């Protein structure tokens, strides 16, 4: 009763923190472990047969005594309580990814306009000065603690 | 690139579930093997007395 | 047929080396130095050659045994450092690396399309700069990877007789992924 999806394993690699790099190695050797305990395993033997073993075995009340509590014993699956953990966390972690994504979204947007901004650009034949301390302010002469002709030290 | 890491956020936490899945159904069939190795060893313990 | 201090010259080996023709040679001093299981080689020959083989096993490993016959006597010769070329050390690279693929383990006998798989992966690029340590979790990973999702390919492997084409170049696909894989 087995519900599996595999994935390409290339994105798992593209996916983990530096943080967690070690343990995510820890879990993906353990997978891969676990999987081949998998493979090595078939589904089920067959059923013990009781006209074989009741000629065989002649103690008499023995081998039906075996055969009703052999026969008509189950056991349940052995259980988890940590899926709902597992999904909840995923939930949890989709929706800080998707803040994230939105956060990216408007950085992406400011990006685009601060480039169609500099594509859309005086072609620096009507550029003055002013315009030019405009549209960058990097090379402003700042006129603080430089007040005097030129506001640059003169050593740059 | 970093949109196309977000679109991939559901690769880890699939391989936590089909990990805890696998490792519950080896322990179930662990069990159905094992059960089955003692009343086997009743049996044949039962038949090489008798031999 | 066990000799007594190697002799293969006493009575008893040379009559039984005289009849059979097929001959697998253990020297031992492979066995104290690592290979397993502990043919050593040359001596070792078997008459009937590509004719016992299956069709994918002779298209892939005859390159294998000419390349280990290079191997043998330029190390033999260059024990010291004689001369080293890039030819040289591509020799010893290869040498070392197929040496490292024809380790296995006892009691552990596996299928031909495996050894298929697993000497294409050696014998056809893509281990011949791999630090030869690492040789053996390589065959590892390499089965598991192999056994794990490439069940049918291999089943197309062994029942079609020959490696084709499409499978040639998909081993050679899968062998760079997992080269990827295997540094990741």
């Amino acid at each position: 009763k087995l519900a599996l999806k595999t994935i390409d394993w290339v994105a798992f690699g593209e996916i983990i923190p530096r943080n967690q790099k070690a343990v995510a190695n820890s879990l993906k050797s353990w997978n891969e472990t676990l999987t081949s305990r998998l493979a090595t395993l078939p589904e089920k033997p067959p059923a013990i047969d009781w006209a074989y073993y009741k000629a065989n075995v002649t103690k008499a009340g023995l081998v039906d005594d075996f055969e009703k509590k052999f026969n008509a014993l189950k056991v349940p699956i052995p259980e988890d309580k940590y899926t709902a953990q597992v999904d909840a966390e995923e939930k949890e972690d989709v929706k800080s990814c998707a803040e994230f994504l939105i956060q990216s979204k408007t950085r992406i947007q400011e990006y685009e306009k601060e480039l169609e901004k500099m594509r859309n650009i005086i072609p620096f034949d009507q550029m003055t000065i002013e315009d030019l301390n405009e549209v960058f302010p990097e090379t402003k002469l700042d006129k603080k603690k430089y007040p005097y002709w030129p506001h640059r030290p003169i050593e740059s | 690139s970093q949109q196309a890491l977000v679109q991939k956020r559901h690769y880890l936490f699939d391989v936590q579930r089909n990990n805890i899945a696998m490792a519950l159904e080896v322990t179930y069939r662990e069990r159905l093997h094992r059960v089955y190795r003692e009343v086997k060893n009743r049996l044949d313990y039962h038949i090489s007395v008798q031999n | 047929i066990e000799t007594q201090a190697g002799d293969v010259s006493a009575y008893i080996p040379t009559n039984v080396i005289s009849i059979t023709d097929g001959q697998i040679f253990l020297e031992t001093e492979l066995f104290y130095k690592g290979i397993r299981p502990a043919i050593n080689v040359g001596l070792s020959v078997s008459r009937v050659g590509s004719a016992a083989q299956t069709r994918a096993m002779k298209q892939v490993a005859g390159t294998m045994k000419l390349e280990l016959a290079q191997y043998r006597e330029v190390a033999a010769f260059a024990q010291f450092g004689s001369d080293l070329d890039a030819a040289t050390q591509q020799l010893l690279s290869r040498g070392v690396r197929l040496t490292e693929l024809l380790k296995q383990g006892q009691y552990s006998p596996m299928a031909i399309e495996e050894q298929v798989a697993v000497i294409y992966a050696g014998v056809r690029g893509y281990l011949d700069k791999l630090e030869p340590s690492k040789i053996t979790k390589f065959e590892n990973a390499f089965l598991s990877h192999v056994i794990s999702q490439h069940q049918t390919l291999l089943g197309k492997i062994r029942t079609d007789g020959k490696i084709s084409e499409e499978a040639d170049a998909k081993l050679k696909e899968i062998v760079t992924n997992f080269l990827a894989g295997f540094e990741a």
